[PDB]
């Protein structure tokens, strides 16, 4: 019988630079009248910086607007911001995914069974992980094959990439580097190697 | 870095039609609202219209309602203002701006829309013998004036153009210096596509 | 509706200026302030009433009266010469701008250097004669320029243009242009520009022969 239809006025995918301001805004039609409007992030509720009002004062109005002001975004403030609204009949939600530019972060690096090496990087944009082998006596060029795989917080608002190689092919004592980079920066984990 | 660049402005006949564009770089317009603001000669700012490029929703001031149309292309990252039934009272500099937190944080440099029945004309450039340079009889605004291709900047004064009785603009650009012996004034009037260089001798 | 005051003001360097804005009763926080230098796009200074926009110096602050919004510039700078605008957002009226407040920078008095430029040879061939009188770097802005050709008070037959206040020494420059036909020009020998200004002991006359 009743309904709520949320229309985003800005793209529900948001890319921003560290320190940027952005407004998450929606217009929605609801009947009967909405209630318990709230913006949620990390399962917590904004008690400020947000506004929610009817599009018109006409007594037959059913269009509403709600806006969340996000200011000076830090790299750690990306993630899913959800708008929840309900009336005496229906629940509706809409998720905005905010991604803030940050250099890759190496979350784990491991020695696997069967001689494989693995490092896991998170960041935005999506980190590219290159592997380099450096003998005792410059290094190599990024090596293949590689098992790359997109994992699915913390950290929130980041694309997480798992990259694995087989160290078996490599010969001689040295150091293996897994470099995670993107347009923002780069980072590296190192494995010491014995033959 | 963020950049906004308006274009497509110029002389237009009363009742005529014009379309301005605003190219954005450094952000996605579909994550914001884009607004057009105009400023009449020697007057204050006046909000014109806005749009949410992602949803296509548009808003207008009463004075332009039903006569202007704002639009946006999310793939070209560009917003547009289609102006119809233009009038003398719509003569102004038009700025596009990015809207967030109820304010307009990034602005374009503006584009001059002149609504008039007069015709465009190239300036005549005469040397102001000592040092200066006179740019006379042109229409419409604006004209750009440089000295020594930008080499000289200290003491340079380009006066605001004055509309003469004839209906044509004219201005002078002057610069101060002591005894010296080069100085060349570079004048450009895009409307008529008139580019002039002139040496000034004593 | 929205109202801004004062419309114009004059302040010294190092002064502290306060501009008031009367916004709609419904608006509670959505007030921004812009600075507009001559020939340039407006720049955002303050948003949401009291928030200082990045890159903007601490001199600028936004506050209350209260019930009216206020822009404050402490230790006013010579570069702070500009027109300042408040603007509001409200649900039904959307974006509204204030009338604007032009800030002139009061300064120590300075006399103009006066120069006079005769018609060019190029221009005379065209069949016209423009004589330019230049008052360079002076304060205050108010200045009286009178043209005399063999001692006849002439107007209106000359155009005047003044530069915007300089953003460094806070001075002004002015140009006066007497335009005539080559014919009317070749029938009068003496051409005089007489300048009266507060910074001068007595009126200044600059002229020449044909
Ligand atoms: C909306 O956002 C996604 C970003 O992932 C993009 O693919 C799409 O082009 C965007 N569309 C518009 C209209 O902005």
């Amino acid at each position: 019988k009743g309904f709520i239809n949320i229309f985003p006025m800005i793209n529900t995918t948001v890319f921003v630079n560290d320190g940027e301001n952005v407004d998450l805004i929606v217009e929605y039609e609801a009947f009967p009248k909405p209630e318990h409007q709230q913006w949620i992030y990390m399962n917590r509720t904004f008690t400020d910086k947000w506004e929610d009002y009817p599009k018109s004062e006409n007594e037959s109005n059913i269009r509403y607007v709600s806006e969340l002001h996000l200011t000076r975004l830090k790299g750690t403030e990306g993630g899913t911001y959800t708008f929840l609204v309900s009336n005496s009949d229906v629940n509706a939600a809409i998720a905005f995914n905010v991604y803030v530019n940050t250099k890759p972060e190496i979350l784990t690096y491991d020695r696997l069974v069967n001689g494989m090496l693995q490092c896991v990087a998170a960041g935005f944009p999506e980190p590219t992980i290159d592997w380099y082998f450096c003998p005792g006596t410059r290094c190599s060029a990024s090596v293949l094959p590689v098992d790359v795989q997109t994992l699915n917080g913390p950290p929130f608002g980041k694309l997480v990439v798992q990259s694995s190689i087989d160290s078996s092919a490599f010969k001689h004592n040295g150091t293996v580097e897994c470099k995670a980079y993107n347009d923002v920066g780069k980072t590296s984990a190192y494995f010491n190697f014995a033959f | 870095e963020v950049q906004l660049v308006e274009s497509g402005g110029g002389l237009v006949q009363p009742g005529g039609s014009l379309r301005l564009s605003c190219a954005a770089s450094g952000f996605n317009i579909s994550s914001y609202s884009m607004h057009w603001v105009r400023q009449a000669p020697g007057k204050g700012l006046e909000w014109v219209a806005s749009i949410y490029p992602y949803s296509g929703y548009t808003y207008y001031a009463d004075s332009v309602k039903g006569r202007f149309t704002i639009s946006a292309d999310t793939s070209k990252n560009t917003a547009y203002l289609q102006m119809n039934s233009l009038r003398a009272e719509d003569t102004a500099v038009y700025y596009c701006a990015r809207y967030v937190y109820h304010a307009l944080d990034y602005w374009g440099q503006g584009t001059l829309v002149t609504v008039s029945s007069a015709s465009t004309k190239g300036p005549s450039v005469f040397p102001l013998a000592p040092l200066g340079c006179l740019v006379k009889d042109y229409f419409p605004e604006p004209v750009t004036v440089s000295w020594n291709s930008g080499a000289l900047t200290s003491g340079v004064h380009t006066f605001p153009a004055v509309l003469q009785s004839s209906g044509l603009y004219s201005l002078s650009s002057v610069v101060t210096v002591p005894s010296s012996s080069t100085y060349i004034c570079n004048v450009n009037h895009k409307p008529s596509n008139t580019k002039v260089d002139k040496k000034v001798e004593p | 509706q929205m109202t801004q005051s004062p419309s114009s003001l004059s302040a010294s360097v190092g002064d502290r200026v306060t501009i008031t804005c009367r916004a709609s009763q419904s608006v509670s926080s959505a007030v921004a302030w812009y600075q507009q230098k001559p020939g340039k796009a407006p720049k955002l200074l303050i948003y949401s009433a009291s928030s200082l926009y990045s890159g903007v110096p601490s001199r600028f602050s936004g506050s209350r009266s209260g019930t009216d919004f206020t822009l404050t510039i402490s230790s006013l700078q010579p570069e702070d010469f500009a027109t300042y605008y408040c603007q509001q957002w409200a649900v039904h009226s959307l974006i509204t701008f204030g009338q604007g407040t032009k800030v002139e920078i009061k300064r120590t008095v300075a006399a103009p250097s006066v120069f006079i430029f005769p018609p060019s040879d190029s221009q005379l061939k065209s069949g016209t004669a423009s004589v330019v009188c230049l008052l360079n770097n002076f304060y205050p802005r108010e200045a009286k320029v009178q043209w005399k050709v063999d001692n006849a008070l002439q107007s209106g037959n000359s155009q005047e243009s003044v530069t915007e206040q300089d953003s460094k020494d806070s001075t002004y420059s002015l140009s006066s242009t007497l335009t005539l036909s080559k014919a009317d020009y070749e029938k009068h020998k003496v051409y005089a520009c007489e300048v009266t200004h507060q910074g001068l002991s007595s009126p200044v006359t600059k002229s020449f022969n044909r």
